[PDB]
This record gives C-alpha cells, sequence and structure tokens, in this order.
C-alpha cells in the first residue's frame, strides 16, 4: 500500500507541476521593460545611533514612525528616539544569546527570544515606573527564530525543530501548532489585514499558513538552498524572498508561481535581510559584501548602494509612514538613511 | 525645550551605564567545550570547582587567578555557530583508550577548517592514560594504518603518533595546536589551561608592534 | 503503521492542495502595477521631498 | 647656530673649517620637514574614531609638543640683543623639551603593558598618564626657577648656561630616559625571541629617543662626525614618526583611504 | 504608590524647620520632585525643583536663598530646609512627582501635604462661582499672556481638580491630553492664551475647584481657580 501511496504521490506531484505550467501566459519582462527606469537612488547618513557595547541582531520600528527597539548579543535591549538621538529605555535580559525582537502595536509590549527556548513578553507602562517581563512562554524543543504580535493578547512563534505555534498571553497555552517542515525555520511575516502568515524553512520550500482555521494552505519551491528573510508585499498578496546562495526571488500566490530571479554575476555573498518600500517601488536587501542594496523589485535591476559599514549587515527595516530608513550591522552601530 | 532638557540628561546616565560595563565586556575570557566524551567533561568540571573554591545552555562561571571565565558546553550546527564568534578558545576532549577514533578525527576536521574560526586557538585534551597503559601492557595491536615503528611498543612510540595524526588536518593554522595529556593532578590542567590563553594574547599583541 | 499514516498524511495534504483554484499570470501583474502606479504620490524614498518639512533634514 | 647645542656640556672652539655652514643648512632643512608630518600627524590621530585607545594618546600628545618645541627653537634662539625678549624662552623651552622626553618614557611604559602583564586592568589610567607626562616638566621648571633664576640665559644664543652647572638641568633626566628606554627594548625583544622583523626594531628606535644619546660625547676637534649624527638623526625624527606609525600601518590606512579619499 | 510628608507646625519670627518626604511603592531614583506651596485661602504657587541624578536645582523668587532642597536616594527620602521666616510663610505644602521621557505624563501623583504657621507669564481665571445641577453640560476658561505652543508642536499647560477636603489630582496635562484614573466625559481645548476646559453629563463628586497651571520655562505659575456649586 506504501508503494502505491507513493505513486499516487508522484501522479500528484505531476499534477501540481502541469497546473502551474498552465499558468504563465505573459511574463513580466516584457511588461516591466517598458516602464520609466528610476535611475540613480543615493542617500545619506542622518543621525547616527551608538551606544551598543557588541554585534546587533533585530530592530523594529514603531507604529508611530518614530520610536525604535534594538536587540545585542551583550544581553542589551535598548528603546531609542529616532528624532534626537535620545535614549529612551534601556532592558536587560536574562539569557545573553538573543536572535530577535518585536514592537506591539499598541505600544505597551515588547517580546524577545533566543536559544533558551523561551519567548519574554514584557510591560512598557506600569505604575510602579520601571519596564518588567509579564509573561514567559515555553514549551518548544529548539531555538526561535522570529516572533509578531497580532494584537495585545496573541503572539506567533517559529522554532528551527520545524515548528510553528500561536500563543494565547494570558492563558499561557498553546491555542494552534503548525507542522509540516523537514528541515529549520528561519523567517516569517504576516498579513496586513492579520489573517494569514508565511514563513520560509530552511530546505527552498516555503509555506502560506491560515491561523483561525489551523491547516498549512499552500507550498513553493524554486531555491537550491536555504531561505534566510522573507517579507510581505504592502497588499497581503505576494511576498519576497532571498537565499544563502546569493538569490533573491518574487512570489504571487495567485499565479502560484515565482516571476522576478533578482541576480547578478559578481555577487557571490547571500542574502540576510529583506524590506520593501510604501508603494512597492523599492527592495532593500542585506547581504554579508559589507552593503545593503537597492533594488527596484519590479526589474531586477540596480537603483543604489548604502555602502558605509565595516562589516556584515543583520538587520534594516522601514518606517509606516516611508519617510526614513534604518540599519544595523555588525560594527555595533546603527544607522539612519534618508 | 524645558521639557526636552532632561530626556537629554536621561540619555547621558544610560550612555554612562554603558560605558561602564564596555571594559568588564571586553576583560572577559570565552572557552567553548566540544567533544564526545562526557565523563572526561564531568570529571574536568569537577576539578574546575574544586580549584576555584580552593536542558538548552549551562554557562558556568569561574575566577583563575583574578581574571574570569566562562565555559559554555551546549544535526544543523552551522546555523548555531553564528553565535559564537568572539570565543577566545575551544576545548576538545578525546578517549585514548578506545574504535571510534576516525570518528572522534572526522568531526575534529569538519569543526577546525570553519571560517568563522580564523581567530581562535584549539587544545586537545586525549585522556584515560591508565586504560590505555594496561592495554599496552597486554598491548593490543594496531590497525591497518602504517604504524611504522614500533607497532606494539609502549606508549612512548603510541603518543606520538596519535598526536601527529591530530596535528595534521589543520588547513589554515595561522596559529599552534596546544595539546596534553590528562593527568590526575587538578594543578597541572589549570596551570595549561591558563598558560595557553596567555601565549594567544601575546601572540595577537606582536602584530601591533611587528613581530 | 507510522509510515502508513505519514503517507496517508502526505497524499491529504498534496490533494488538498491540488484543488485550489488558480489565475492567469496577465491579471496579476496588471494588479502589480495598479497597486504601483496607485501610490506613486507618496513614497518619499522614491520621490523626493522638499525639506521644509523633512524630520530627519 | 646648529641644533648640537642643545646637549652639549663644554664649549667647543672649532680651530679652522667650513662645517658651521654645513650644519646650519642641515639643521634649518631637517627641521623645517618636520613641524608638516607633525601637523598632519596631530590631524591624524585626532579626527578619527576608529584609532581611540591609549597608544593614541600617547602618540598625539607626544607629536604636539614636538611641534611646539621645535618652533619655538626655530623662532626664538638668536635673541640675545634684548635682555628682556628672551630669558623668558630659556624656560618655555625647557618645559616643552622636558615634556616630549616624558611622552617618549611613558611609550616604553606602554610596551611592558602590553608585552608582560598580557591580561587587562579593570579600571582606566588616563589620569596618571596626564599627570606624570605634563606635570613633571612642571615641577622641575618651578624647582629649577625657584633654585637659581638668574641663569635663565647666555650670552652668544639665549638657552641655559654653562659658568654654573645649571645646564645639567636638562641633560640628567634625557639620560635616565634613554637608559630605562634601553631596559625596555631588551624585554621586548627578549619576548619575542623566546615566545616564538627590522622594521618593528626601528620603528620601537624612533619613538624612544635612544638617538639622543650621541651628542653626549662630543667633546673635543677630532670627534665632529658625531656632531654630524645628532643632528641628521635627531632634527628629523618627526618625518620617521609620519612615515612608521602614519603610512606603514593597515589601520590607520584603510580609516583614512575610506573617508579622507572617498 | 504612597508619599507621606512630615514636619508642620507652629513657628515664631525667625527660626527653622526641616520637612521631610518619604516615598514607598514605586522606584524613587528615576523620577524628579517638587515642593508647591497653597495659601489657606488662595490659590497654589510653585515652591522648588530637585531633578533625578542630584544635577538641576531650581527656586522660587520669594524666598531664594533662604530655602535648601536635597534629597536620599537609598532611604528614599526628600528634605527641604527653610530658615528666617516671617509671617508670610504660613500655607501648606506638597510634595509633587514627575518624570520625563517622551510621552511620559507628569505631575501625575501628589501627597498629603502638612501645614506650616507663623505668629513671567501670567494666567487670569475669569470667574469664581458657576452654579450648575447635575446633567448639565459645563466649560470652565483661563486666559494667560504669551502662545504656550512651542516649535516642537508641543503646548504646554495643565488642569488639575481638587474636590471639597481632599489633595490634588491631574486632569489634563500638556493642554490636550488625558490622565489614568479619571472618567472619559472630561476634555479640553483653546486657541493661543485663551483656553477652556470641557465636562459633560455632570455628576456628583465634581464640586470643587479647578486649577490652570503653566510650564512654558521656570518659574511656574499659578492663577485663582473657579469654584463650583451644587
Amino acid at each position: 500500500e506504501l508503494d502505491q501511496l507513493r505513486q499516487e504521490a508522484e501522479q500528484l506531484k505531476n499534477q501540481i507541476r502541469d497546473a502551474r505550467k498552465a499558468c504563465a501566459d505573459a511574463t513580466l519582462s516584457q511588461i516591466t521593460n517598458n516602464i520609466d527606469p528610476v535611475g540613480r537612488i543615493q542617500m545619506r547618513t542622518r543621525r547616527t545611533l551608538r551606544g551598543h557595547l557588541a554585534k546587533i541582531y533585530a530592530m523594529h520600528w514603531g507604529t508611530d514612525s518614530r520610536l525604535l527597539v534594538s536587540a545585542s548579543q551583550d544581553g542589551k535591549l535598548i528603546i531609542w528616539d529616532s528624532y534626537t538621538t535620545n535614549k529612551v529605555h534601556a532592558i536587560p535580559l536574562r539569557s545573553s544569546w538573543v536572535m530577535t525582537c518585536a514592537y506591539a502595536p499598541s505600544g505597551n509590549y515588547v517580546a524577545c527570544g533566543g536559544l533558551d527556548n523561551i519567548c519574554s513578553i514584557y510591560n512598557l507602562k506600569t505604575r510602579e515606573g520601571n519596564v518588567r517581563v509579564s509573561r514567559e512562554l515555553a514549551g518548544h524543543t529548539g531555538y526561535l527564530s522570529c516572533c509578531r504580535f497580532l494584537d495585545d493578547n496573541q503572539i506567533v512563534t517559529s522554532s528551527g525543530d520545524t515548528t510553528c505555534a500561536l500563543w494565547d498571553i494570558e492563558t499561557g497555552q498553546q491555542t494552534t501548532t503548525f507542522t509540516g517542515h523537514t528541515g529549520d525555520v528561519m523567517s516569517l511575516s504576516l498579513a496586513p489585514d492579520t489573517r494569514l502568515f508565511v514563513s520560509g524553512a530552511c530546505d527552498a520550500s516555503a509555506k502560506l499558513w491560515d491561523v483561525r482555521e489551523g491547516m498549512c494552505r499552500q507550498t513553493f519551491t524554486g531555491h537550491e538552498s536555504d531561505i534566510n528573510a522573507i517579507c510581505f508585499f504592502p497588499n497581503g498578496n505576494a511576498f519576497a524572498t532571498g537565499s544563502d546562495d546569493a538569490t533573491c526571488r518574487l512570489f504571487d500566490l495567485r499565479a502560484d508561481q515565482e516571476l522576478m530571479t533578482y541576480s547578478h554575476d559578481n555577487i557571490i555573498c547571500g542574502i540576510t535581510s529583506v524590506s520593501f518600500s510604501k508603494s512597492g517601488r523599492l527592495l532593500l536587501a542585506g547581504y554579508d559584501d559589507f552593503n545593503c542594496n537597492v533594488w527596484d523589485a519590479l526589474k531586477a535591476d540596480r537603483a543604489g548602494v548604502l555602502a558605509g559599514h565595516d562589516n556584515r549587515v543583520s538587520c534594516l527595516g522601514v518606517t509606516d509612514d516611508g519617510m526614513a530608513v534604518a540599519t544595523g550591522s555588525w560594527d555595533s552601530f546603527l544607522k539612519i538613511w534618508n | 525645550s524645558a521639557e526636552d532638557k532632561a530626556a537629554v540628561e536621561r540619555s547621558k546616565m544610560i550612555d554612562a551605564l554603558l560605558a561602564r560595563e564596555r571594559r568588564a565586556v571586553r576583560r572577559l575570557v570565552k572557552i567553548l567545550l566540544l567533544g564526545a566524551d562526557n565523563s572526561g567533561k564531568s570529571t574536568f568540571l569537577k576539578q574546575m570547582r574544586i580549584i576555584h573554591v580552593n536542558k538548552g545552555i549551562v554557562e558556568h562561571d569561574f575566577v583563575i587567578k583574578k581574571i574570569p571565565f566562562k565555559m559554555v558546553d551546549v544535526s544543523q550546527r552551522q546555523k548555531w555557530f553564528q553565535c559564537f564568534d568572539g570565543i577566545t578558545s575551544i576545548l576538545f576532549m578525546v578517549d585514548s583508550s578506545d574504535n571510534r577514533l576516525v570518528e572522534s578525527m572526522n568531526d575534529f576536521e569538519t569543526i577546525v577548517n570553519n571560517k568563522l574560526f580564523f581567530n581562535v586557538s584549539i587544545i586537545l585534551f586525549l585522556n584515560k592514560m591508565d586504560l590505555l597503559v594496561e592495554k599496552v601492557k597486554t598491548v593490543s595491536i594496531k590497525k591497518h594504518f602504517p604504524d611504522f615503528r614500533g607497532d606494539p611498543h609502549r606508549l612512548e612510540d603510541v603518543q606520538r603518533y596519535l598526536v601527529q595524526c591530530f596535528d595534521r588536518k589543520r588547513r589554515n593554522r595561522s596559529k599552534p595546536l596546544f595539546h596534553h595529556f590528562t593527568t590526575s593532578i587538578d594543578t597541572e590542567n589549570a596551570r595549561f589551561i591558563f598558560h595557553a590563553v596567555k601565549d594567544t594574547i601575546l601572540q595577537e599583541n606582536l602584530k601591533d608592534i611587528m613581530l | 503503521t507510522a509510515s502508513i499514516a505519514q503517507a496517508r498524511k502526505l497524499v491529504e495534504q498534496l490533494k488538498m492542495e491540488a484543488n485550489i483554484d488558480r489565475i492567469k499570470v496577465s491579471k496579476a501583474a496588471a494588479d502589480l502595477m495598479a497597486y504601483c502606479e496607485a501610490h506613486a504620490k507618496e513614497d518619499p524614498l522614491l520621490t523626493p521631498v522638499p525639506a521644509s518639512e523633512n524630520p530627519f533634514r | 647656530t646648529n641644533f648640537a647645542v642643545l646637549m652639549a656640556h663644554v664649549e667647543v672652539k672649532h680651530s679652522d673649517a667650513v662645517h658651521d655652514l654645513l650644519l646650519d643648512v642641515i639643521t634649518w632643512v631637517g627641521i623645517l620637514l618636520s613641524l608638516v608630518c607633525l601637523l598632519i600627524c596631530i590631524f591624524t590621530f585626532c579626527f578619527f574614531r576608529g584609532l581611540q585607545s591609549d597608544r593614541n594618546t600617547i602618540h598625539k600628545n607626544l607629536c604636539i609638543s614636538l611641534f611646539v618645541a621645535e618652533l619655538l627653537f626655530l623662532i626664538g634662539i638668536n635673541r640675545t640683543d634684548q635682555p628682556i625678549a628672551c630669558a623668558v624662552f630659556a624656560a618655555l623651552l625647557h618645559f616643552f623639551f622636558l615634556a616630549a622626553f616624558t611622552w617618549m618614557f611613558l611609550e616604553g611604559v606602554q610596551l611592558y603593558i602590553m608585552l608582560v602583564e598580557v591580561f587587562e586592568s579593570e579600571h582606566s589610567r588616563r589620569k596618571y598618564f596626564y599627570l606624570v607626562g605634563y606635570g613633571m616638566p612642571a615641577l622641575i621648571v618651578a624647582v629649577s626657577a625657584a633654585v637659581d633664576y638668574r641663569s635663565y640665559g647666555t650670552d652668544k644664543v639665549c638657552w641655559l648656561r654653562l659658568d654654573t652647572y645649571f645646564i645639567w638641568s636638562f641633560i640628567g633626566p634625557a639620560t635616565l630616559i634613554i637608559m630605562l628606554n634601553v631596559i625596555f627594548l631588551g624585554i621586548a625583544l627578549y619576548k619575542m625571541f623566546h615566545h616564538t622583523w627590522v622594521i618593528g626594531a626601528i620603528a620601537l628606535l624612533c619613538l624612544l629617543g635612544l638617538t639622543w644619546a650621541f651628542g653626549l660625547m662630543y667633546i673635543n676637534e677630532s670627534t665632529v662626525i658625531m656632531a654630524y649624527l645628532f643632528t641628521i638623526f635627531n632634527s628629523l625624527q618627526g618625518m620617521f614618526i609620519f612615515i612608521f606609525h602614519c603610512v606603514l600601518q593597515k589601520k590607520v590606512r584603510k580609516e583614512y583611504g575610506k573617508c579622507l579619499r572617498t | 504608590v504612597q508619599l507621606v510628608e512630615s514636619g508642620g507646625g507652629l513657628v515664631q519670627p525667625g527660626g527653622s524647620r526641616k520637612l521631610s518626604c518619604s516615598a514607598s511603592g514605586f522606584a524613587f531614583s528615576s523620577f524628579g520632585m517638587h515642593w508647591v506651596r497653597q495659601a489657606p485661602e488662595k490659590g497654589l504657587e510653585w515652591v522648588a525643583y530637585i531633578s533625578s541624578g542630584s544635577g538641576t536645582i531650581y527656586y522660587a523668587d520669594t524666598v531664594k536663598g533662604r530655602f535648601t532642597i536635597s534629597r536620599d536616594d537609598p532611604k528614599n527620602t526628600l528634605f527641604l530646609q527653610m530658615t528666617s521666616l516671617r509671617s508670610e510663610d504660613t500655607a501648606m505644602y506638597y510634595c509633587v512627582r514627575s518624570i520625563y521621557y517622551y510621552g511620559s505624563s507628569p505631575f501625575d501623583f501628589w501627597g498629603q501635604g502638612t501645614t506650616l504657621t507663623v505668629s513671567d507669564i501670567v494666567m487670569t481665571q475669569a470667574t469664581s462661582s458657576v452654579p450648575v445641577t447635575p446633567g448639565e453640560s459645563v466649560s470652565i476658561s483661563c486666559r494667560s499672556s504669551k502662545s504656550l505652543l512651542h516649535s516642537n508642536g508641543n503646548t504646554y499647560l495643565y488642569w488639575f481638580l481638587q474636590r471639597p477636603g481632599q489633595s490634588p489630582q491631574l486632569l489634563i496635562y500638556r493642554m490636550s491630553n488625558l490622565a489614568s484614573g479619571v472618567p472619559d466625559r472630561f476634555s479640553g481645548s483653546g486657541s493661543g492664551t485663551a483656553f477652556t476646559l470641557t465636562i459633560s453629563r455632570l455628576e456628583a463628586e465634581d464640586v470643587g475647584v479647578y486649577y490652570c497651571m503653566q510650564h512654558l520655562e521656570y518659574p511656574l505659575t499659578f492663577g485663582a481657580g473657579t469654584k463650583l456649586e451644587l
């Protein structure tokens, strides 16, 4: 029976391949070629933010596009004011091995995680006057990679034991567990309407999941090695990914296929981050050759380089109004470009 | 103004706190601990605690002599290894009276030639000498590998072959390989592991003075 | 046993993924440039903004 | 006059020669080839954050002190015509040259700190560095002026006198510092040979002022060759540093080729 | 949260006093502190300010050089030392907490103060008595003598409340925002130098006197206050 099931699986794979092939009539290289090229883009450091004692692993813009959280390897979580280069908060942690951070939409809580397989949730507004830990969520087996709030009482975690989970803060339990991968999990992004989310998982395969139901809906392939970053276009029906083979691609769900392949012949270092712009016209990226590249998302051509770092770039992000951009790298400095 | 002016104080105080933590961050000695021999690891840690007094990650903290020491002792380990680029030395423990020696050698080769470990030194422990001495008293011969001289010899011709077998496989060397045969005298282990790091830091300081 | 259950789960998952209604690529592309041209007068990084109002300048 | 007059304890006659013209040309050209490398070195070690440490502090202070002292020597030596103009410059020159020597001593102390006590210290030591470096010359000049305030001026070129032994308020500290630097260099070479080239042993010779010790043996007429070695090397000190500790260093070149040049 | 003060009493001409304040229930080392005064039947008036880290110290013009402020962190205690007091120093004194970072809400907590007895921008209060009955929507006005807006978009001004027999309580900070522990029926707005607080669906326990402060730059100045009746 097992061999019969394998034959059925092969037939189903052939079905999927044929259905995908039946989709493409117009390639994007024959439509986006006639648009006006953006030309030259270049911007300069306005504010430089110093103070971290070691490498920088994550950052996240606020909901008002003015405050900033940052997580470093020394065990510190700093809250900055990006206008006057002021330090608003400095939070110390219990584990020194940290790999992610998040900023709650309402502005009351932050989150962190790392190699201790625990996700910690902090309260920023208290009557006594100091930042104190509110919840300590546990139950995974490997380390965490990314965490992303939805409301003030629901959080999502992904861990490199092939696992994802949805936690209800106040109760403290797992409302749903998502399984189906084979290797670790590296990155996930949430939708603007906040009903679905996507994750890439270190085996050249990416998945779209729904939270209200609980099943795994869609799968995509195409890469030759593991996946390092994933992000949503600003309408909830696209996403962009970059791998450790020094290649980036764009996926849409209804087309169920890839469209662009942003590549070059002189680049041999993999990706570490991605993020979009407001109108979906600039795709930023961080590499290991010490640069931050600026692609035009519709042509796979080149638009700019934000050079200026003395080591590898780890994280980058965009405000909620489009004015500013922020980057952070292994040299312990974090820069604001406009 | 007149209320965007206490914020400046607050920022300066936070800056002062971080600026006083920098120095203590820079004085610390971080050692990573690897091997397939759990009994040796347990014994060595117990002895280290005795000297100092005079799951996840399990960090142990010590003070050898006015210096702070941290030992970490944690299939896709290459992703895990990103966080260990600020360490000073890797301590590899191997059983000698064993076979699984080829397995240990393969693991050694996989660990050493890594891009992240271009500026870390390696300390090698070859343990369980008493069993090897007893089992060479009634000597059991080697395998088909070219043990050129004195196949059923005393330990003086087997130790050299083993240390030479491990010494190679360092394709990008740039540094020496310290080695040691573990003894039941605790102070010997403490002294050797304190000497290795001292030599490493002298080796780094003579590059700014152009040897 | 376990292998049969795993194979059945894989087959059911593939069957559920096969039944998804799809659409062609020309419509999706047209949607993409529609979105790009819809909000093209409010992105400052792509289209520079006068410095009289910039908070970072 | 020439540069060697700073460190001669006995007046020389020079029966008959043409050595004065050669010495004047050599000293003028050499002390002018400095005072531009010194300035480029001051700006080198001040407006870059990628080089800040204790060593940078000591380098910068040494270059400042040399620049000022050589400037004052170049301008205000031949002023014996006004009995009030100098006899004030005969103290400021004292101060700044002795400051240069104290900084050169601190260099050897740093060599020890990095080569024997290999580990770091939990508390910084900038305060003590500044205190010693800019306070030893102050105390020495104050006490020396209190002891004998009249000898601050001569008849030919207005520097310290010789009829009284008061010139030995400068030579003594120089000799002692030179000896201690010799000790420290020996220790450095010992631990550089045992625990394991020429460029390093030449770059250390510029900072520790071990070439200033020649002029002490310039005694009589038949030794003039040594008087040459003093003027050719010492007056060129500021050039050597700018070559050994600005150009031949990877960190400085990398930090300067990426921002000043692009 | 608790601030408890001590030191009041009766004194003769000359003399001196040392008033103390003890704080319990919160983090003292991250807050700035104010001493504020009140005449027996008149409005409030600001006295002195000591900030976090024991740096900036500000005094008032009418007692400057006679009073002194101090703080002790490990024991969580404030002191004010007063010397050479005349007959116009009779009043009641209160201790106030504040913190200044982005988004912060100063003047949130107040103490209970002590009695002491002995043998610049200008704001104006329109009236002193306004009678109303429950269910009536009311509005109360204050005036000033300069723009309180700033080039950073702020607008510094405060409305506080004081019921019949208690200590004050923050109603509206920075002329537009609302504090914690207060109902949602309060609001307030105005133009440059002329403004009004709006109270809707008026019920009981709103009787008392209302106060309007400014905080554009030291010194800090008060008004008279409007007293309501029911």
